[PDB]
RNA sequence: GCCGGUCCGAUUUUCGUGACUGGCCAACGGGGCCUUUCCUUCUGGUUUACUUUGAAAAAAUUAGAGUGUUCAAAGCAGGCGUAUUGCUCGAAUAUAUUAGCAUGGAAUAAUAGAAUAGGGUUUGGUUCUAUCUAGGACCAUGAUUAAUAGGGACGGUCGGGGGCAUCAGUAUUCAAUUGUCAGAGGUGAAAUUCUUGGAUUUAUUGAAGACUAACUACUGCGAAAGCAUUUGCCAAGGACGUUUUCAUUAAUCAAGAACGUAGGGAUCGGGUGGUGUUUUUUUAAUGACCCACUCGGCACCUUGGAGUAUGGUCGCAAGGCUGAAACUUAAAGGAAUUG
């Protein structure tokens, strides 16, 4: 396989050319948080509107605890509502032309891989269990 | 993988090559006791544990003394009166070499354990 | 330990000592105090595997011990006195533990585990200052790091990856219409077949299905079989980029399921930097080549058998001019034949 992350630096403090308060980044989320867009793109658009690294950082925690706090969670996590989504778009398009034996095995290996996630979520307890991908 | 069986084999393959400073990426506190005392037998030269926050990265700068390391991956109890018994079956003498052990203080070889007085499991040989 | 001072004597400063005093400095230890800030959540009405123990331990059991059974195999003495309160000695030495009785301390490997995250309601209603305030209740929340472990987002891309439409090419076959005349085909030679109702060839078309010449490489993709015209749609995937998120979600395979040793050069895809030509400029977009670095790819180059022999066991060329024998026998043959 390959590698290709993000290298956090180790520093472990706000970058000190920050020029901006502390819950001024947390209206900021929770404003793109009730315009309805994901954690992920929330770190990004605060990776360039404002000049943060990241909540963890320039905030006393992550995002996902920070929106918990203000009452913004997700009922699922992020990577389970995309490979659902990515699911359920693909079996629309086999449903469209059932032909794609490509889409078929794409449909198989990300139902095995939605499956190990719920396995994991079932088992941590996160969600409520008996919840098995309808 | 274990985690000391794959540096200590990193640091063996690198003596048995002939480098003189090798890097060792994954570190633990069980494998900086483990050369620190083989660094008291003075086996290894000085080393290095540099510190970032992801697991810790070890440069030791061993000279020529070496021969074999390792471990032994079943760490099972071995009694006071066992441990001549498995210096006997791991070493080619008495003297000549250790054998390091996790004990009550922790990673003591065997001379400071008949010293101490004390035993437990085996984790690892160096001669 | 430093320094100032009450003094005695010398002095009108300063020193000797004996007292005694405080101002301060370091080393020791003692008693408290702050690091459980002031405010919400219990089961119901930390423990376990290592080292030292004693207790009961089966004679026999281990090993040991002194003794001239004449030695040894075996057996097992305390004897003297001062045979009168004592000597010189030996059955002193060494397992009943895998199982137990319970005790006592820390690394590893497990089992636990913190009563944190409010200085978050819409309303309802009480009194108390000279329209501003004070004090009551209901109504919507679960431990650090971010592995060159993993999956997920996002971005410019990337491919002859897939599915569905669509576009094309000249071939191949067939048909139509022209043209001119004896051959056309096919092979090593032929032959079959077709042909004056014009075969082959020529030209203008039209239809049909299949395939994607050259480009094509030690290059690209896909899990694998495989995958090469254009354009569009539908989803997917890989690498890279990343100061984005989650927090061990990982790997390995029965059953099942879908489809059928180290080094160097070059190249493809992505990114960074350089600074010349291609480029060009107020329409949008962000190309090519070179050089360095870097990540990932398809790749490359260099360090018991062999023989032989067989009086055995089993099969067998074995055995003679056929015809042809009970028959010296024909015809026809093979034989050698210059009769």
């Amino acid at each position: 396989k390959g590698i290709s992350s993000s290298a956090i630096p180790y520093s472990r403090n706000a970058p000190a050319w920050f020029k901006l308060s502390s819950e001024s980044v947390i209206e900021q989320i929770v404003k793109y948080a009730r315009k309805g867009l994901t954690p992920s793109q929330i770190g990004v658009l605060l990776r360039d509107a404002h000049g943060v690294t990241q909540a963890r950082v320039i905030t006393g925690n992550k995002i996902m605890r920070i929106l918990k706090s203000n009452g913004l969670a997700p009922e699922i996590p992020e990577d389970l509502y995309y490979l659902i989504k990515k699911a359920v778009s693909v079996r629309k398009h086999l449903e469209r032309n059932r032909k794609d034996k490509d889409a078929k095995f794409r449909l198989i290996l990300i139902e095995s891989r939605i499956h190990r996630l719920a396995r994991y979520y079932r088992t941590v307890a996160v969600l409520p269990p008996n919840w098995k991908y309808e | 993988s274990s985690v000391l069986a794959d540096a200590l084999n990193a640091i063996n393959n690198a003596e048995k090559t002939g480098k003189r400073q090798v890097l060792l990426r994954p570190s633990s506190k069980v494998i900086i006791k483990f050369l620190q005392v083989m660094q008291k037998h003075g086996y290894i030269g000085e080393f290095e544990y540099i510190d970032d926050h992801r697991s810790g990265k070890i440069v030791v700068q061993l000279n020529g003394r070496l021969n074999k390391c390792g471990v032994i991956s079943p760490r099972f109890n071995v009694k006071i009166g066992d441990i001549e018994k498995w210096t006997a079956n791991l070493l080619p003498a008495r003297q000549f070499g250790y054998v390091i052990l996790t004990t009550s203080a922790g990673i003591m070889d065997h001379e400071e354990a008949r010293r101490k007085h004390v035993s437990g499991k085996i984790l690892g040989f160096v001669y």
